[PDB]
RNA sequence: GUGAAGAGGGAAACAACCCAGACCGCCAGCUAAGGUCCCAAAGUCAUGGUUAAGUGGGAAACGCGGAAGAU
RNA sequence: GCCAGGCUGUCUCCACCCGAGACUCAGUGAAAUUGAACUCGCUGUGAAGAUGCAGUGUACCCGCGGCAAGGUCCCUAUCUGCCGUGGGCGCUGGAGAACUGAGGGGGGCUGCUCCUAGUACGAGA
RNA sequence: GCUGAAAGCAUCUAAGCACGAAACUUGCCCCGAGAUGAGUUCUCCCUGACCCUUUAAGGGUCCUGAAGGAACGUUGAAGAC
């Protein structure tokens, strides 16, 4: 999961490296994020000529979590790191065509409909 | 004051009774009873109804023609009874009626239905047009407000319930 | 349809067919027998008073055996009330099952939550108090299972008291 | 003029607002200011008028309005 | 003297556990203050925020547990007010149970999508 | 908003005479008859004797000790006590 200043891993072709969180949304005053859930970050390190520089603001949202999600079966599939992929408020649709790591199965939401198609690991 | 100088011609058919302040006329339609104010005497006054204001009443004279207004309203409606029409303008406005109900479509996602007060038939010569029969124009009067508050006249076209 | 009171036993997840395991809390609910009915012209409202399970001898007071004995039912460990829904009253000595709560799919579930220590000022006000040990009624429970042959009660969620404790479950009438 | 150094009654309370200068006592009566629906003792008193808004029961200048006042 | 990095509940939010106090049992036991106290709220006046003066409302009597409104950041939290829980007492002979209820308390928030519907309306947008 | 003038028009009202805002209250649930206005219902126990006075919401003596509670032990998902 996410709280104040986490520290997010990279799950995508972007070149992002190192990934912090700044705000959270997604609700008013709200105090931590979900793996469903659109988060604020902003990028520390970048390649050459990544699509971040540093300082950057723009929505995020988390793939994988250290501590872990539920399902309706009682499945508790937890990663042992915490991976956010970047979003953009227009043009959702993210650069990165490749996705590092396995992917759970909510995300089957109206906008990730897209997303389901990569990460061919499960 | 100038109206109430007019008695009202009682066609036959119609019986009036004169209980105190209390008006009850019977006619075809069926019964109806009024209670009047005090401040007006009404006789009987055969083949007619004469209003007289009281003494002491500075209101005397309007109490006494609303009363004769509403005794002939009353005379008109039990002896011949009262016809409202509506329409319904606008594509899709349905005018269903069944039982003691009248079922309106206006628009609203859900159904409008409006009760029928005992004596009132309501009738639909064609789907868009409804007509309302009653011995008496209040209760009839109304039902058509009532009918007409779902949808009021829409000032860009003209649509909803008329009359 | 009528409210029954029963004993919390346990809670646990029913593993559904489809892998939604939902919490359930397990609630023993014996024949409880119609001790007495308070009516309009006696008590001054339409209601009935119950009792369920079991008394021992020493443990039945003198007032309390006559009670049951013109009641024409066991000893219970306790009574309770019950309104009516003003459709009709129950009989002396009559026991009800839980065929009642068989086909209402909502009910509220009445219970005294798990005592707590001392609430110092800090817990209490943010004078010291108390939590727990309270009867409070959460609402909008839906019954997941029924066995009328077992006396056995599911209902979704979590419910005040612990194992052995007594509660009640009504018809969830807020929606 | 009062308090200072004068009690007491009234103004709901209150020392400078009105009446009123206590020798002590007695279960009598008459007055001053103030009251006579009650709390709290007295007219729910007689006659001639204003009041329809609780203005009475807080308010100026100004054309009944002006008018907005303290857990 | 400065910078980059790793480094912990300082925090989001704190949850439980380990030893001494905080509470009771048997015994020791002093304090600052003290005119006497049958030591309520609100409105108004008062050498000017009244537990004590005029009006009004509430409250059975007495105990146990403290948050503290009343650069030693001092002055027993003694006493007023405060919630929970107790001892005595009356509901009219006594007692055990189930309760109606005069009244009081709590919260009553809000984003997105779907059918209506790309519909009424709208020259079109 | 149905009829509707006074004031041959008109008008929410003068007579007849209807809906309606998340604003207010019930309705949602908890405490609650110390509510002294001290409430309602069910059940159970006591069915003795004698003496005196200031002769009545009187007093005293012998016997009786009902139901219930508390007294103490095991103790609890009940509690600082």
């Amino acid at each position: 999961m996410i709280q104040e200043q986490t520290m997010l891993n990279v799950a995508d072709n972007s070149g992002a490296r190192r990934v912090m969180c700044i705000k959270v949304l997604g609700g008013s005053h709200r105090r931590y994020a979900g793996v469903g859930d659109i988060i604020k970050i902003t990028i520390k390190e970048a390649i050459p000529r990544g699509k971040v520089k540093k300082g950057d603001v723009l929505k995020a949202v988390v793939v994988r979590t250290k501590k872990g999600v539920r399902r309706p079966d009682g499945s508790v599939i937890r990663f042992d790191g915490n991976a956010c992929v970047l979003l953009n408020n227009n043009s959702e649709q993210p650069i990165g065509t490749r996705i590092f790591g396995p992917v759970t199965r909510e995300l089957r939401s109206e906008k990730f409909m897209k997303i389901i198609s990569l990460a061919p690991e499960v | 004051s100038r109206v109430a100088k007019a008695p009202v011609v009682v066609p036959a058919g119609v019986d009036v009774k004169i209980n105190g302040q209390v008006i009850t006329i019977k006619g075809k339609n069926g019964e109806l009873t009024r209670t009047l104010n005090d401040a007006v005497e009404v006789k009987h006054a055969d083949n007619t109804l004469t209003f007289g204001p009281r003494d002491g009443y500075a209101d005397g004279w309007a109490q006494a023609g609303t009363a004769r207004a509403l005794l002939n309203s009353m005379v008109i409606g039990v002896t011949e009874g009262f016809t409202k029409k509506l329409q319904l303008v606008g594509v899709g406005y349905r005018a269903a009626v069944k039982g003691n109900v009248i079922n309106l479509s206006l628009g609203f996602s859900h159904p409008v239905d409006h009760q029928l007060p005992a004596g009132i038939t309501a009738e639909c010569p064609t789907q868009t047009e409804i007509v309302l029969k009653g011995a008496d124009k209040q209760v009839i009067g109304q039902v058509a407000a009532d009918l007409r508050a779902y949808r009021r006249p829409e000032p860009y076209k003209g649509k909803g319930v008329r009359y | 349809m009528i409210g029954l009171v029963g004993k919390k036993v346990g809670m646990t997840r029913i593993f559904t067919e489809d892998g939604v395991s939902i919490p359930v809390t397990v609630i023993e609910v014996e024949a409880n027998r119609v001790t007495q009915v308070k009516d309009l012209a006696n008590d001054g409202y339409r209601a009935i008073q119950v009792t369920t399970g079991a008394k021992k001898a020493n443990r039945v007071t003198k007032p309390e055996a006559g009670h049951f004995a013109k009641a024409g039912v066991e000893a219970g460990r306790g009574l309770w009330e019950f309104r009516l829904a003003e459709g009709e009253e129950f009989t002396v000595g009559q026991s009800i099952s839980v065929e009642l709560f068989a086909d209402v799919k909502k009910v509220d579930v009445t219970g005294t939550s798990k005592g707590k220590g001392f609430a110092g000022t800090v817990k209490r006000w943010n004078m010291a108090g108390q939590m727990g040990n309270e009867r409070v009624t959460v609402q909008s429970l839906d019954v997941v299972r029924v066995d009328a042959e077992r006396n056995l009660l599911l209902v979704k969620g979590a419910v005040p008291g612990a194992t052995g404790s007594d509660l009640i479950v009504k018809p969830a009438v807020k929606a």
